[PDB]
């Protein structure tokens, strides 16, 4: 009768070449009776399987993308499994989901946590600039962020509108 | 390792029957189990079909999976389509690795359910805005670091 | 029969 719940934690922003550790706390089942996995998603590339670790935790599997860079593990006495992510690349930017297995498929999925890897782009050119020149670049960068945020608000405000009037009367 | 190919987009009219296809590129579609996941906008995927054709409890009868070996494909059939079914659908299978299809995007109350639906938009919007904040924090930090120096 | 990689020990 227990509802299965998987909860990711960790993630966020990170530089390339550096590291991040994701966590998934699992509830509602006998943890060590089932494999755990990590699957990541982007809007254009869909779902990609990243890593799996067997029930007893003695066997690990990795997708081509992350072989030798990511390491999966689990602490059974803690009902948690981990994805250690090293040598991060820009293209590792994705929503990462944890997942439980049931022999032949993924039966339950986490909430998804966003990992943002910065470009490794060179910023040495900035040193010839003055504080005033550097501030003018900030004043140019923020209007472009604000435009992106405003188009999200508009996307959802047309989603809200029919619900809001259905409620009216 | 094989690939699972799904159409990018499918449209149907309400009440009709839609057949979402999932073709395997090499080897036999019937060699390994095929599963289907539904993902609504801003949400986690949930299982619609496991082991080729089994419905988890709570998945309505009008969802049914099958294997069409003649076209080396799996089919997620939806009878009497409702608007609530508009979502992304991913098939899934495996051999030595795990493979997901690219996903097919399908297009076609009382005050308490409406209120619940309205408020659910707020955490989804916030998550998208947070992604944007993190993206621009990457572009902003070299400038602020340059300023302190 | 063979289980999905990483699920070969599921009960
Ligand atoms: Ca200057
Ligand atoms: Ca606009």
């Amino acid at each position: 009768m227990k509802e299965v719940q998987l909860v990711e934690s960790g993630g966020g922003l990170v530089q390339p070449g550096r590291s991040l550790k994701l966590s998934c706390a699992a509830s509602g089942f006998t943890f060590s009776n089932y494999g755990m996995a990590w699957v990541r998603q982007t809007p254009t590339k869909g779902l990609e399987w990243i890593a799996s670790i067997s029930a007893g935790g003695d066997k690990t599997y990795y997708g081509d993308s992350v072989k030798g860079r990511f390491s999966i593990s689990r602490d059974n006495a803690k009902t948690t499994h981990y994805l250690q992510m090293d040598s991060l690349r820009s293209e590792d930017t994705a929503t990462y989901y944890c997942a439980k297995t049931s022999r032949v498929y993924f039966d339950y999925w986490g909430q998804g946590v966003m990992v943002t890897v910065c470009s490794g782009s060179d910023y040495e050119f900035l040193k010839s600039w003055t504080v005033e020149d550097l501030q003018k670049r900030l004043l140019a960068l923020d209007p472009m962020m604000e435009q992106e945020i405003e188009e999200i608000r508009q996307k959802y405000q047309s989603k809200r509108q029919p619900i809001l009037d259905a409620i009216e009367a | 390792q094989f690939v699972l190919t799904q159409p990018n987009s499918v449209s149907t009219n309400l009440g009709s029957t839609v057949k979402l296809s999932c073709k395997r590129s090499t080897g036999n579609i019937g060699s390994n189990y095929v599963n289907w996941y539904q993902q609504h906008e801003g949400r986690s995927p949930t299982t619609m079909i496991y082991r080729d054709d089994k419905r988890p409890d709570g998945v309505p009868d009008r969802f049914s999976g099958s294997i069409d070996r003649s076209s080396n494909s799996a089919l997620l059939t939806i009878n009497n389509v409702q608007t609530e079914d508009e979502a992304d659908y991913f098939c899934h299978s495996y051999s030595s690795g795990i493979v997901f299809g690219g996903g097919t995007k399908l297009t076609v109350w009382t005050v308490e359910d409406l209120q619940k639906r309205l408020l659910a938009l707020d955490p989804m919007m916030e998550q998208e805005i947070e992604e944007i904040r993190q993206k621009y924090q990457c572009k902003r930090q070299p400038i602020l670091d340059a300023i302190e120096a | 029969g063979v289980a999905m990689p990483g699920a070969e020990d599921d009960v």
